[PDB]
Order: C-alpha cells, then structure tokens, then sequence
C-alpha cells in the first residue's frame, strides 16, 4: 500500500532509480504518464497516469477468495510543484478527479503525491492536478526542463513490512526430498510433509488458502522448488516524463 | 466493542484490538483511513465449529470506503480471532472474547 512505503522509506526513489513499491510489488506491469510538453508559471495542469490491466482478472484476496484489483500511485515532481488547491481546480477537471484524496508522501515533501488503494475498474487512469511554480516567486525554481517520475501498481503485494510473504505469491519447498503426505486443510490450505532422505530430516511446509499446488504425494521435490502455482495477476510499473517550465515571453 | 480501523492519519490497527462481549451483543468495524479494512474470521482460533464464511467477509463486500462498517453477531461463547485481510502480516488484528 502507499502507506507501507511512506511509513518506512524517507524518499520513494532509490539510487538505482527504482521506486520503493518494487520491493514488495515484484511483478512488472506497464505504467503510462501523459503530461503537457510545457506549462506557464502559476498555472494548473493535469498529470494523467495510466495503470493498465486486463479487467476480467481475479486476484487472490487476503482471505483465499478471488476478487477485483486495486490501484495505487506515487507521483514524484520537482521541488516547487505541488497539488493544485481546490479554488484553482476547474469544475471540468473536478469531475475528472472523481473524489480521490491525494496525500503528500511526508508533510515536508509537498512535491511527492500518493493516492490508493482506489478501485481498479474505476481509476485505471488517474488525473493529478498540479500547480506549476513561479520563478519570480521562488529563487530555486527556474525556467527549464524538469523530470517527473511515476510509480503505478495494481494488485496485492507479495511481501509485508516485516518480511513475511502474503498468500499472493509462490510457495517454495523449504527442503528437497520426496513428499510423504499432503494434508488437505478443513477450511482450506495444506500441510505438506517432506522426507529429506538426504539429511534424514522431515519438514512440514504449510500452504495458505487461495493457492493450488502442483505437487503430488510420492513426488521428488528439490529445495526452492515451486510447490503451488503463482497466483499473482497484478504488477508494478515505472514511468518518466519531462516538463518544460516556460517563460511567458521568449 | 466499537472498533475503528485506522487512526486519524494513517495508523493501521484495530482500536481497540481486543474487547469482551457476550451472546446478544454486536461487534462493529468502522474503517476510517488505510482502507480497505475488511476483516475475516479464521478457523484456527475458533471455539465452536461453524463455517468461517458465516462470520467472515466475502470478496464483493469489501470495506474500501471511509464509513462502511462490518458488524458480526456472535452467540457462541469463546475467543475468536479476526484480522484485516488487506493487512494480516501488517500488524492490525483483533479478537472477539465473547463469553
Ligand atoms: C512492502 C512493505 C510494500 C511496499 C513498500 C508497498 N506495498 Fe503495496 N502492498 C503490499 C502488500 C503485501 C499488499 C497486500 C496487502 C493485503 O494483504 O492485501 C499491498 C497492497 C497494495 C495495494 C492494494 C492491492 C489490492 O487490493 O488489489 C495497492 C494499490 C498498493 N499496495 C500500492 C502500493 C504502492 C503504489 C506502493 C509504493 C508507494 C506500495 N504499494 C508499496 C506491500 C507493499
Ligand atoms: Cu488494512
């Protein structure tokens, strides 16, 4: 969720240029961003981010049931650029933004905006209303080309903040050997018994509900071998744009 | 017994995350911020049998809006254990101590 990165990453952009959501959102899915080629000082513009996905897609909800996808986003603009105030928001763009709440990543980072989790079938395309700065009003902003970075996600993540995997990822065998027994759980889930005949050790691999295993009793499994299919149908994508803060003259 | 998921800025945690009720009371789970906060009772810490889908939420009924609440009418006496589906490994979980 966007709050997981805000609560534990100071700035969401890594040194390799990777957005922090890719640490738990491990599937890669395309992200798009449309921004105006150039904007004037003190003007409102729209940043349109597209997080595209196949709509008949059903993911594994955290309770084993199958459900719809949720979308989230992280917009990184240059210093000076911020979320346009409601009085500067035209009514033609007010219905465009629906009723989303854009939050700042941290209270002092007014140039980093986050939104989500929002409904997928509704906000596959999000419009962020940004206000361009004025140079004669801020001595650090200047007329020039500036970078804009966006991160877009759709779907449940695979890793939690403590390092625990969720049920939206592959379950791998903690040890090689032969499967001696597969206990189908009453309310869903499985208990897999592995006889590591090589180390004379028995291990019990627990599989959560919502996942189907591709393993049978009496089968030889290797360490790290995938025990069930990967039920992840979502992904995280990264995009980039350049904007021209233009002088009103020439 | 009034549990409000999410604090007032971004605190993902059941408040309270542990209360005591009896047969006839009603539990509530109002989500404020950090949605969705749909809770689902698991069949690992339940006292009586009963199905988990009877006291848990479905995939179509999710608490993603700031105002929806999930009420569960429990009558059996024992200690249940529900948790935020969209945040089970996060750390926000509660339990119904009905007796
Ligand atoms: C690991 C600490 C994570 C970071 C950093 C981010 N996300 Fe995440 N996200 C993570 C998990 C394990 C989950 C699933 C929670 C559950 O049990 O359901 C999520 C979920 C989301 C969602 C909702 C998905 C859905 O319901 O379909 C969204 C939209 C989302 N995350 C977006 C997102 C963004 C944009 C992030 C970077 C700012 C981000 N997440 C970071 C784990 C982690
Ligand atoms: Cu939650």
């Amino acid at each position: 969720y966007p709050i997981f990165a805000q609560q534990n990453y100071e700035n969401p952009r890594e040194a390799t240029g990777r957005i922090v959501c890719a640490n738990c959102h491990l599937a890669s899915k395309p992200v798009d961003i449309e921004v105006p080629q150039a904007v004037l000082p003190d003007t409102v513009f729209e940043a349109v981010v597209k997080i595209p996905y196949d709509m008949q897609l059903k993911q594994v909800l955290a309770n084993g049931k199958k459900g719809a996808l949720n979308v989230g986003a992280v917009l990184i603009l240059p210093e000076g650029f911020e979320l346009a105030p409601p009085d500067r928001i035209s009514p033609e763009m007010k219905e465009k933004i629906g009723n989303l709440s854009f939050q700042n990543y941290r209270p002092n980072k007014k140039n980093i905006l986050v939104i989500g989790p929002v409904p997928g079938q509704k906000y596959s395309e999000i419009t962020f209303p940004i206000l361009a700065p004025d140079p004669a009003t801020n001595k650090d902003v200047h007329f020039l080309k500036y970078p804009i970075y966006v991160g877009g996600n759709r779907g449940r993540g695979q890793i939690y903040p403590d390092g625990s995997k969720s049920n939206n990822t592959v379950y791998n065998a903690t040890a090689g050997g032969i499967i001696s027994k597969i206990l189908r759980k009453e309310k869903g889930g499985y208990e897999i018994t592995i006889v590591d005949a090589s180390n004379e050790r028995q291990v019990i691999d627990i599989i959560p509900r919502g996942l189907e295993l591709l393993v049978s009793e009496g089968e030889s499994i290797k360490l790290d071998q995938p025990l069930t299919s990967n039920p992840n149908v979502g992904g995280f994508g990264q995009g980039d744009a350049e904007i021209v803060l233009q002088d009103p003259l020439r | 017994v009034e549990v409000l998921l999410g604090g007032g800025d971004g605190s993902l945690a059941f408040l309270p995350g542990d209360f005591s009720v009896a047969s006839g009371e009603e539990i509530v789970f109002k989500n404020n911020a950090g949605f969705p906060h749909n809770v689902v009772f698991d069949e690992d810490e339940i006292p009586s049998g009963v199905d988990a889908a009877k006291i848990s939420m479905s995939e179509e009924d999710l608490l993603n809006a700031p105002g929806e609440t999930y009420k569960v009418t429990l009558t059996e006496k024992g200690t249940y254990k529900f948790y935020c589906s969209p945040h089970q490994g996060a750390g926000m979980v509660g339990k119904v101590t009905v007796n």
